[PDB]
């Protein structure tokens, strides 16, 4: 086609396919807790008598 | 931490509690022995010791 060829239209399709690895599944069970400190701090118990 | 305030009672509950979990550590191996506790124990009575 001599005429129309120069002058197409250049329409993708509504077929985006995501391709990536983007999950989190040992942070969705985790028990989420908020904190306002410089660092949590709590005590540990050994032996001894 | 409200466990440690009272010393006295804390440390007693764990003198009561290392008297008992050595009790039945040394009730396995007594031997007579004055200074294993004065038990018999287990070890020889249930061998071929008198």
């Amino acid at each position: 086609a001599k005429l129309n060829l120069a002058v197409l239209n250049n329409v993708f399709s509504e077929l985006l396919t995501q391709e990536i690895n983007r999950s989190a599944t040992f942070l969705g069970l985790l028990s989420k807790y908020p904190e306002r400190k410089s660092n949590i701090q709590w005590g540990v118990g050994m032996g001894g008598t | 931490n409200e466990e440690l305030r009272n010393l006295l009672e804390a440390q007693m509950r764990n003198a009561v509690e290392e008297i008992a979990t050595t009790l039945n550590k040394k009730l396995y191996d007594g031997s007579g022995a004055i200074a294993d506790g004065g038990l018999i124990g287990l070890s020889i009575a249930a061998s071929g010791q008198d």
